[PDB]
């Protein structure tokens, strides 16, 4: 579940340049989302000055 | 001969060590800049010296690449530093200078 | 004076995280390819 | 006059390159989808629902 | 018999390069190979078929341009070599599978 691990990745997906590409493109899609939200939340925590205040003013529309 | 000559000789030895080509197993003549006179002298070298010169340059470029240097015992020692090119270079220059004198008349 | 102020620092945060991931990786890619040269061993074998 | 490329070998050639031409098209599709954020196509994918509704 | 009769230990295939530069010789010799399986393996037959398709060439073969093997044919017309031969060398549990060629200094790249 470790030597055979990168071995499977190579066997099932990296051998052909076909899959290799398909995997990084499928891998670019998910990663974008995970990095975006994941980094927004880090930018979110170190702050709390912007639109956390929204709950007040709005709603009264 | 005495105190003074040794002092100029030790200053020369000092520069040599500071110059640091020795550290890459190079000899002084391996560092000469290649102009025509020099390109010709290299050409005129005998088989053995020519082959040794390429191996030295190769050994150095390789070292220079990984920014390493030779163990201290393999540094070339000053004045054990054979100036193999000099006599050839000298003659090539002498030949050029004669052409030049003839070109004036 | 600088309305973009916040958004820029959010991108800048992301620029630092991306770089911190990308920098080592590209470095390892390049070292892997330079391997062949770094460990190359030379030998001189003249006649006689 | 394209009858030069019509025969058993060419037919064998075409088949050997199909999984590859097919997988290249999957690459091109997901690649197009992910790069323009194809709303229509994306909304069906489990995660990546960063457009809520 | 009895004690002192060892077997054969497997031999790690590495995968590297040895270059012996010598501009004094007039033709370059190059030999390249992947690791093959040993004598025992059933798949030496399919390898020999594939090797045969690539075949061999030599400057004294009649038939240049018309040779079936594309390597042989392109080598003959474009004069990319003096000779080449595929091989499949077998040992206990390993082997060398590849080709060897002989050519002029400016043809090593095209040949490869």
């Amino acid at each position: 579940v470790a030597p055979t691990l990168t071995a499977r990745l190579y066997s099932l997906l990296f051998r052909r340049t076909s899959t290799f590409a398909l995997t990084i493109v499928v891998g670019a899609l998910f990663f974008e989302r995970a990095f975006d939200q994941g980094a927004d939340a880090i930018y979110e925590h170190i702050n709390e000055g912007k639109l956390w205040k929204h709950i007040k003013h709005k709603y009264e529309n | 001969v005495s105190a003074s000559s040794r002092w100029l000789e030790g200053i020369r030895k000092w520069y040599y060590n500071a110059a640091g080509f020795n550290k890459l197993g190079l000899m002084r003549d391996d560092t000469i800049h290649e102009n025509d006179d020099v390109k010709e002298a290299i050409r005129r070298l005998p088989e053995n010296l020519y082959d040794d010169r390429v191996f030295r340059i190769k050994r150095a470029l390789d070292l220079s690449m990984r920014q390493q240097i030779l163990p201290k015992e393999q540094w070339t020692k000053y004045e054990e530093d054979k100036s193999y090119l000099e006599p050839y270079l000298k003659e090539v220059i002498r030949e050029r200078k004669e052409r030049e004198e003839w070109a004036k008349k | 004076a600088e309305p973009e102020h916040d958004h820029r620092k959010r991108m800048g945060l992301k620029m630092l995280l991306m770089m911190g991931l990308l920098l080592p990786l590209v470095y390892a890619m390049k070292r892997h390819k330079w391997s062949v040269l770094k460990s190359r061993k030379l030998a001189y074998r003249p006649p006689k | 006059m394209l009858t030069r490329f019509l025969g058993p070998r060419y037919r064998q050639l075409a088949r050997n390159w199909v999984p590859t031409a097919q997988l290249w098209g999957a690459v091109g599709a997901v690649g197009l989808v992910w790069a323009t954020d194809w709303r229509l196509i994306l909304d069906w994918v489990p995660y990546i629902n960063g457009k809520f509704k | 018999d009895e004690d002192a009769v060892p077997t054969l230990s497997p031999c790690r295939f590495t995968g590297s390069q040895i270059c012996h530069r010598e501009d004094g010789l007039p033709l370059a010799h190059v030999a390249i190979a992947v690791e093959g399986p040993g004598w025992a393996h059933p798949d030496n037959v399919a390898l020999q078929v594939a090797n045969a398709i690539i075949g061999h060439y030599d400057c004294t073969y009649g038939g240049g341009a018309h040779l079936s093997s594309p390597l042989a044919s392109i080598a003959a017309t474009n004069k990319l070599c003096q000779s080449f031969q595929t091989f499949n060398i077998c040992y206990a549990d390993t082997g060398l599978l590849g080709a060897h060629f002989v050519c002029d200094h400016m043809s090593i790249d095209d040949m490869m």
